[PDB]
RNA sequence: AGAACCUUACCUGGUCUUGACAUCCACGGAAGUUUUCAGAGAUGAGAAUGUGCCUUCGGGAACCGUGAGACAGGUGCUGCAUGGCUGUCGUCAGCUCGUGUUGUGAAAUGUUGGGUUAAGUCCCGCAACGAGCGCAACCCUUAUCCUUUGUUGCCAGCGGUCCGGCCGGGAACUCAAAGGAGACUGCCAGUGAUAAACUGGAGGAAGGUGGGGAUGACGUCAAGUCAUCAUGGCCCUUACGACCAGGGCUACACACGUGCUACAAUGGCGCAUACAAAGAGAAGCGACCUCGCGAGAGCAAGCGGACCUCAUAAAGUGCGUCGUAGUCCGGAUUGGAGUCUGCAACUCGACUCCAUGAAGUCGGAAUCGCUAGUAAUCGUGGAUCAGAAUGCCACGGUGAAUACGUUCCCGGGCCUUGUACA
């Protein structure tokens, strides 16, 4: 899982919306087609380390990146093993 | 090698869900999130307490933690040891202001984990498997349990490239779906080698 | 306006504001070249080295880091 | 205009969501349009198996959640007031529409 | 089941060393909140700012902060150490045991004959009786009914109709989900030992396991994942580490493993009839609108989802164009307008107005693939998703060519021959 990414998990997930849930509303008119200035562009990237397009949607309970799922919040082999332990409600093998 | 998990095919069949909550889209991943941190944690105290299953439903902002056991006299503690203490966990780290429901299923040498984890408890004791298997097969043959299938994984005795085991017995019709198999693998951490165990138990046709 | 970044707008305001001088090892290479950047030198980080570009006024549709790329072919 | 919505995985759990209401919450004072689960929201996921290349999984799972659109129109003072205390039984949420 | 960063496992510019983060205690600061400053951002000059809560005011919850340490950390090595998971032989029909006796035994008989089946499927003869694993059926599905009961969806019948189920009404046509039938070679005739099996008949929507899914025995394969966790054993620990800016994994100068577009008895065109299922949605779908030359800007109801949005479309027709010509087939190559996205694309984002008009006239040796809504040939969504579908995963329409056979080859196996080969 690259176990040191579980350090860098919260470091790249938490402050993304703890900085850009409200500060994006603070500049939501200017670069949009409503009028264009560089003070908002100076406001845009005077830091760098906040990014809401850095979250790769790592898996939940063991953290494997590839094979992640939208609805389940789990990845390739963990969707399987939770469905085999019955941890997921109402989920049989698909057949029709 | 070449199998399916005998629970995973049969949850859509008359074998019921051992956990069944319901929610909707956004919280659909955060609810079984909460259901995992209790299932990794109830093992950590109820290990010697003959743990069988953990059942969770969500009626209304609460979970009915329906613990199934077979040795409940050590589960309760000093008659109040594990009433609110094991509701203290679910309130924040699961986020669920819930209740607790402990309940015994009898026959403490017939459930899947129990037949599994006893042999581990006998291999953590490190008795001979050749004396352990041959009796612990027939504990199921004692109390009913119409069929058994127990494979002990390798690194057993003195070897580094080892073999598998069987004691097939009675009838284990797991390839036919209508056979409600109480299956649960366990793992025994003897020093050299991960000596695992696979236990198939057939509890009657339906 | 045109694509400039504060990672080099804290460099090009330390380059153009005091005339023509020693260069800036510019980490932010992806910018768009102002018309008062002619003659000035603003480098391009290729991964190791802030390799510079001889700025020409034809770099309107053209951009900065072409003359200073990362990779070499023969 | 008491419009009842329940979402459930099973049919064998949502079918006894109407036995709670047809008798104990309806005698005359609930003009029952019907327990009608009409659509289904099926969600299929052909996720892999092996922790490597497999080129054909043959693993897929499904859910068949049902949607009872129960629109009773009789806000009585007898039938529909023994009704606000009902969340039976397993995984039951409300989307009552007024 | 997806690369500007992240992922990154890769490289450095910058660097952070009790750390990113946790066990563990110390000692203060409530945490936290605004802002200058300087940087490429970390880091850092920091000031401000507050001092809430438990508080029986000693202490603290809990982090902010270092000092100090056990030592946090390593997508790091052999699946040839093993756990779990997994490719394949293989939907092949195979694989062994308890009793029984032949034999001094190793071992056979059970498993071998008559045939018959998709089949150790089944019957007559069985030197056997017996069972368990496996093929079967249990199951999802649709090919056709009744009952269920009228929303957000329908109008047979009856009408108000401002033809729109629009409005009564009717649960009806039909659509939409709960839950029953029926199919068993059943029936007869014939085959065959009179055996099962089967050849025809009748019936129906359905007949010779209705059909597809789903389901992979003992196992041989030092094969898959020690980089997902796990992991016997080895290891770099001011580091097969950590911590930030940033670059590449997209150079081709091309061999080939698999695909789509072509090379045209209809393509650049413009035109008008016709109608699908499958489904997609509040960090939304996004209409009515207005608008963009297209790309796209503003207006954005409604639906929170058979309401609303997404989105009703294709070959099919009514019409000519145009003559199998490298163009009027084809589509390339080189350049730049107008916005969209994302801080972030020039290197390494696509869609798009206009001119640009290559290679290619079906591709040698040959190869791979497929038995009915079938190879194909055109429509339609889903995910990985800030924005990257030719594909991937699923649904609609039109509708083929046919099957002598085991000669050879592949892939086998079983029943019976000979070797000084473990």
């Amino acid at each position: 899982a690259k176990q040191s990414m579980k350090a860098r998990e919260v470091k790249r997930v938490a402050l993304a919306d703890k900085y850009f849930a409200k500060r994006a509303e603070l500049k939501a008119i200017i670069s949009d087609v409503n009028a264009r200035w560089n003070a908002v562009l100076k406001l845009q990237t005077l830091p760098r380390d906040s990014s809401p397009s850095r979250q790769r949607n790592r898996c939940r309970q063991t953290g494997r990146p590839h094979g992640f799922l939208r609805k389940f919040g789990l990845s390739r082999i963990k969707v399987r093993e939770a469905a085999m332990r019955g941890e997921i409600p109402g989920l049989k093998k698909a057949s029709w | 090698g070449q199998k399916v998990h005998p629970n995973g095919i049969r949850l859509g069949i008359v074998k019921p869900w051992n956990s069944t909550w319901f929610a909707n889209t956004k919280e659909f991943a955060d609810n079984l999130d909460s259901d995992f941190k209790v299932r990794q944690y109830l093992t950590k105290e109820l290990a010697k307490a003959s743990v069988s299953r953990i059942v969770i439903e969500r009626p209304a902002k609460s979970i009915r933690v329906t613990i199934h056991t077979a040795r409940p006299g050590i589960v309760i503690g000093k008659k109040g040891e594990d009433v609110e203490k094991l509701r203290k966990v679910v309130a924040d780290i699961a986020g669920v202001p819930a209740q607790i429901n402990i309940a015994e299923v009898r026959k403490p040498e017939l459930d899947a984990k129990l037949v599994a984890d006893s042999i581990t408890s006998q291999l953590e004791r490190r008795v001979m498997f050749r004396r352990a298997m041959k009796r612990a097969v027939q504990n199921a043959m004692r109390l009913g349990a119409k069929g058994i299938k127990v494979e002990v994984s390798g690194r057993l005795g003195g070897a580094e490239i080892a073999r598998t085991e069987w004691y097939r017995e009675g009838r284990v019709p797991l390839h036919t779906l209508r056979a409600d198999i109480d299956y649960n693998t366990s793992e025994a951490h003897t020093t050299y080698g991960v000596i695992g165990v696979k236990v198939w138990i057939f509890k009657g046709e339906i | 306006g045109p694509f400039i970044d504060l990672h080099l707008l804290k460099k090009v305001e330390k380059a153009v504001e005091s005339g023509d001088k020693k260069p800036l090892r510019t980490w932010s290479r992806r910018s768009t070249i102002f018309p008062n950047m002619i003659g000035l030198t603003i480098a391009v980080h290729n991964g190791r080295q802030h390799v510079p570009v001889f700025v020409t006024d034809e770099m309107v549709g053209h951009k900065l880091g072409e003359f200073a790329p990362t990779r070499t072919y023969r | 205009r008491i419009r009842i919505r329940l979402k459930a995985f099973d049919h064998r759990l949502i079918d006894q969501a109407t036995a709670e209401i047809v008798e104990t919450a309806k005698r005359t004072g609930a003009q029952v349009r019907g327990p009608i689960p009409l659509p289904t929201r099926k969600e299929r996921f052909t996720v892999l198996i092996s922790p490597h290349v497999n080129k054909d999984a043959r693993d897929q799972y499904e859910i068949r959640t049902h949607l009872r659109l129960v629109d009773i129109v009789e806000p009585t003072e007898k039938t529909v007031d023994a009704l606000m205390r009902l969340d039976l039984a397993a995984g039951v949420d409300v989307q009552i529409s007024l």
